[PDB]
């Protein structure tokens, strides 16, 4: 009720005069900042937003609701000196300005402004203006605050301080930042937004020094000694600086109470009640009720929208013949109308976020270990789907290019003998043009078939990114559930996709896992699906592998960079991790079901960029990011429920032996041993995607490093033919096969389905061994042990001879 | 007789491009440079429709518009990380013989920063890492020039080493520190000065190893 009565003085204060309808404006307006902010579920709000006006018109008979209060109720002091209602689009321009030049000042990273963010900026400012105003943003990991907090802060003046808790941090160094901070905002008159984070704020015992400060702006005892001299001082000469002349001791203290009352605020930013583990527990209903309090909540189905069209608007996602369907699918129920391509492409990876969403929700149903999915997820999705749809197309585009390079040499050799014919060399010349010709030929339909896969790239790259932001913890029967819903829900809104994709084929040349197994890589499907997620993460990776072989994969592909081995256990771990972050080495971290909450900003990328000093807060210290750091996170325990914070800071990658993984793993290797006809007609079919055309056309390189070579020397016994043949052979080779991709796909189901019953033998045989543990604590089997077992039932068998 | 009028608004704009262009490099503040190009921006947008129509004011346009996107690089390149070192090396790259108290803003702009922003984002890369290391060095020149042993009384009789755990504790974080700045790959700048304060770390630590020896069985012999 004071802070209402608060918010109605500063709003009336600069105004001369008001109206009655303007004074039940601005009251409305404090009572949804006030309750209608820290509601959590939107019918609660929707209660508040009608309960206002019916006690406003209940207590404001006779006044004309539609010009008293508005549904778009905004208020905000940038748009006019006055602090007076503003039109929504005037704010929204302002704002979006003021952002676009925030870009290029501090922090270079795209901010979109959607509907539900800009009203959290106005709530941060107006909690800016009011005095005594300290704020306590509560919400999901991500969603913007520390980075909304921050922007207002920087829109506003006010210079961010944020505390740097150490180990061994005292109560009297959490004392002497106060007593600098407070210096600071009284004595100088610089306003101070105070942040403070759940990370820096793990012990509660410090906590309860701020209440003091929050409640009244005062802590007695903190400049007891001579620092009350010093303070006095200063003091005085602020208030000489501001024209009023004090002498007592206790007036001025006075004075510097006011003052910092005016200027130092506090911006706490916590998760929701799920730190039980924490001291806090559920922090003290007193720092509830000193602070204004703001839900934050998770982006809606027009948010995700809004943030995906305006980070997917360099792409050129248009198609000018997408025939819309005749009946789509839709989160956005205010999706333009007919869709176009890029709309329903942006609607599409909205679907994505959805369904995982709705598959976490289903996982939790049946018990299983669920992951917290938050935005940072989706922004890293939309930008796995820009990186790899640049890198596809420009892939393209230079072989495109190569080939029609090619046809430019093939009719230029095709001049040159012609030349040649207008000189018994000269007879079988009629030979080699009927080679070169039908070449021209083939690499014109080349060209044609490449158009085809523009149209195939768009939705690929989707279906391929969300592969590598979402469906990292998953094991592989869920990956492979979601990679079919969404595939289906493409093909429900006429993308055009490939049908037969193959995800870690799709995104790794053969050479890279050629390498990925020459390290510590046991091939798999799922291995390599995991393999392809720590080259193309763009957050640091969380890789959960009880068997240590993933552990021991990192470390060969990165011994050239010289990688470290660390644990959050060992105790000369924060000083190796500086190191890490100071120089740049990359860092591999153990043990991270004790997670370090000092690794927060690390992950999360908060760099503070400062000249040429681009610091990150670590402990006390302040070390320089280098630009090579890279560090992988550990865990040899599988079964770990991490916290949502560290969630969004982090990508999954699960190396856990399941059901379906060792199913799988033993279905290929019977078919490896007891029918290698259909593995390699298997492994062809996983080939007619990059390798075998890769080859076909670095053939075609090295025929035009030898077909140009030429002074009237390419009749030396028109034989180059043979080289012509060459890849004569191969091309109708991978053009049988492609044209056999449907046979082979066919007799490999039926085949493979034939030795189903084995593999499920083989996965329930191991998972009960696994289960012997806790009949006797003797009773322990490694999948080493299953796997010797499975080799001797299958080639050292001589029951089978 | 319109050519006449779009060459006489666009006088003015050439100008102040040209007096900014002029600016020596030193005195450049990235944010007043944004600053004054929105000034011309807002200014180029106010001609009269039918000046809008020729390629030049097109291409005035595009040409702020540029300078407006390589603002950032612009701020890059004002980082203190920056030397001589990195000068030299933008040049060699970009095939250009800037002498560095003699250049001017309207070289910078006028070479292709926008086309070669690999190059730049390399440089600068590479300019942060070995500002990283020398801040370290810096950092750990400080501390061992500043560093007092704490000296205690013993029984009156003199003053015996108090701190022990503290110093073995940061001697131990340097030398690990530098062991680990050996291995990062911008290294080879420092390499001399890392491997002088190494031999001086180590002297330390197999002095105090020793002293603390000294001490203890001499306090205890002496009770
Ligand atoms: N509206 C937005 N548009 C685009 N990116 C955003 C937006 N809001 C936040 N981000 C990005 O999301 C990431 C994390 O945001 P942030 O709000 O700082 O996380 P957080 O809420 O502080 N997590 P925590 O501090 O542990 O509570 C950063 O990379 C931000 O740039």
């Amino acid at each position: 009720m004071t802070r209402w009565v608060r918010g109605i003085f500063e709003a009336l204060r600069p105004l001369e005069t008001l109206p009655v309808e303007g004074l039940i404006r601005i009251w409305a307006h404090e009572a949804l900042r006030l309750f209608q902010d820290r509601l959590v579920e939107d019918e609660e709000r929707r209660w508040t937003d009608e309960n206002i006006d019916t006690v406003a018109l209940k207590h404001f008979p006779n006044i004309d609701r539609e010009k008293a209060m508005s549904r778009p109720i905004l208020y905000s002091n940038w748009l006019s000196k006055d602090y007076i209602p503003v039109d929504q689009e005037e704010l929204r321009d302002y704002v979006k300005a003021r952002l676009k030049v925030f870009y290029e000042e501090e922090l270079d990273v795209p901010l979109v402004l959607f509907n539900e963010v800009l009203d959290h900026v106005l709530r941060i400012d107006r909690i800016f203006r009011q005095p005594q105003g300290h704020l306590l943003l509560i919400g999901v990991s991500g969603a913007g605050k520390t980075t909304l907090s921050r922007f207002v802060a920087w829109m506003n003046g006010l210079s961010v301080y944020q505390i740097k808790v150490h180990r061994k941090y005292t109560g009297e160094d959490f004392d002497e930042d106060l007593r600098t901070v407070l210096r600071r905002s009284g004595c100088k008159n610089e306003k101070i937004a105070f942040i403070m984070d759940e990370s820096n704020v793990l012990d509660s015992g410090f906590l309860e020094r701020m209440n003091t400060l929050l409640a009244n702006g005062e802590v007695p005892g903190l400049f007891e000694g001579d620092e009350y001299a010093t303070l006095m001082t200063q003091c005085k000469e602020g208030a000489q600086k501001e024209g009023l002349m004090l002498d007592s001791h206790e007036e001025l203290y006075k004075w510097f109470t006011s003052q910092v009352i005016r200027n130092l605020h506090v911006v706490f930013t916590m998760n929701p009640s799920s730190e039980g583990l924490k001291d806090r527990a559920a922090t003290s209903p007193a720092l509830f009720n000193r602070c204004v309090l703001n839900w934050f909540g998770d982006w809606s189905t027009e948010a995700l929208y809004q943030v995906g069209k305006e980070f997917t608007s360099k792409m050129d996602l248009e198609k000018p013949n997408y025939i819309v369907p005749d009946y789509m699918p839709v989160v956005y129920d205010k999706l333009p109308q007919p869709p176009s391509h890029r709309e329903a492409i942006v609607n599409s990876c909205v679907f994505v976020h959805q369904t995982l969403h709705q598959a976490n929700a289903r996982l939790a149903k049946r018990g299983g270990r669920t992951m917290a999915i938050t935005p940072r997820h989706y922004l890293d999705f939309i930008n796995h789907y820009a990186n790899l749809f640049h890198e596809k197309r420009s892939e393209l585009e230079e072989q495109q290019m190569h080939l029609n390079v090619g046809l430019r040499k093939i009719k230029e050799t095709v001049d040159q003998v012609e030349e040649l014919r207008r000189d018994a060399k000269v007879n079988r010349s009629t030979a080699l043009l009927k080679s070169l010709s039908a070449e021209r030929e083939r690499w014109e339909k080349t060209s044609e078939t490449f158009k085809n896969q523009m149209s195939t790239i768009a939705g690929d790259c989707l279906l391929s990114a969300a592969f590598i932001a979402y469906a990292g913890y998953f094991d592989q029967q869920m990956r492979q559930n979601l990679f079919t819903t969404w595939s289906h829900h493409l093909q429900q809104a006429n993308i055009q996709f490939r049908t037969d994709i193959a995800r870690t084929e799709y995104l790794s040349n053969a050479d890279e896992r050629l390498r990925w197994q020459a390290s510590s890589l046991p091939a798999d499907d799922l291995c390599t699906e995991n393999a392809i997620m720590l080259k193309r993460f763009n957050r640091y990776p969380l890789i959960i592998d009880p068997s240590g072989q993933a552990t021991e994969f990192i470390m060969n592909e990165y011994k050239d960079r010289k990688i470290t081995r660390t644990s959050f256990l060992d105790d000369a771990f924060r000083k190796n991790l500086e190191s890490a972050l100071r120089f740049g080495n990359p860092l591999l971290v153990q043990d991270v079901e004790s997670y370090d909450p000092v690794l927060n900003p690390v992950l999360n990328r908060e760099v503070r960029r400062t000249g040429g000093r681009v610091l990150i807060t670590l402990g006390d210290q302040d070390i320089d990011l280098s630009p090579s750091f890279v560090i992988f996170l550990s865990t040899r325990d599988p079964t770990v429920e991490f916290p949502p914070d560290l969630c969004s800071r982090v990508t999954f990658v699960n190396f856990t032996v399941t059901r379906s993984s060792l199913q799988s793993q033993c279905l290929n290797e019977v078919l490896k041993a007891e029918r290698p006809d259909v593995d390699e007609k298997r492994s062809d079919l996983l080939k007619l995607q990059g390798e075998f055309q890769l080859r076909l056309r670095q053939l075609e390189k090295s025929l035009l490093q030898a077909l140009n070579e030429v002074k009237g020397r390419i009749l030396d016994d028109d034989t180059i033919i043979t080289t012509l043949e060459n890849l004569k052979r191969e091309a109708a080779e991978v053009t049988r096969k492609v044209e056999e991709t449907d046979i082979v796909m066919q007799e490999v189901e039926t085949v493979s389905q034939q030795y189903l019953p084995l593999s499920t033998a083989c996965s329930s045989i191991y998972f009960t061994m696994e289960s012997l543990k806790q009949i006797h604590f003797l009773y322990q089997y490694s999948l080493q042990f299953f796997l010797d077992i499975y080799h001797n039932v299958l080639y050292e068998n001589p029951n089978l001879k | 007789q319109d050519l006449k009028g779009v060459w006489s608004e666009l006088s003015k704009v050439w100008e102040q491009i040209d007096q900014m262009k002029e600016q020596p490099w030193v005195s450049v503040q990235p944010r007043k440079l944004r600053q004054n190009l929105d000034a011309l921006l807002n200014q180029l947008k106010s001609f009269p429709a039918r000046l809008r129509q020729y390629a030049s004011y097109e291409f005035v346009q595009r040409l702020l518009k540029g300078y407006m996107k390589i603002n950032m690089l612009v701020i890059e390149l004002k980082s203190e990380a920056l030397k001589d070192r990195h000068w030299k090396q933008l040049m060699k790259r970009l095939h250009v013989n800037w002498v560095v108290s003699e250049l001017t803003l309207g070289q910078i702009w006028d070479v292709d920063l926008q086309k070669n922003e690999a190059i730049v984002k390399d440089v600068l890369l590479v300019a942060q890492g070995e500002m990283a290391l020398e801040e370290f060095l810096k950092q750990i020149r400080e501390v061992w020039n500043t560093y007092e042993l704490d000296l205690v009384n013993y029984q009156n009789k003199c003053r015996l080493i108090r701190g022990w755990d503290d110093l073995f504790n940061k001697v131990k974080e340097h030398i690990n520190s530098v062991s680990a700045m050996k291995l990062s790959p911008y290294y080879k700048v420092f390499e001399e000065d890392a491997l002088s304060w190494e031999d001086k770390l180590n002297r330390i630590m197999a002095l105090f190893d020793v002293w603390i020896d000294v001490q203890r069985r001499w306090v205890y012999l002496e009770g």
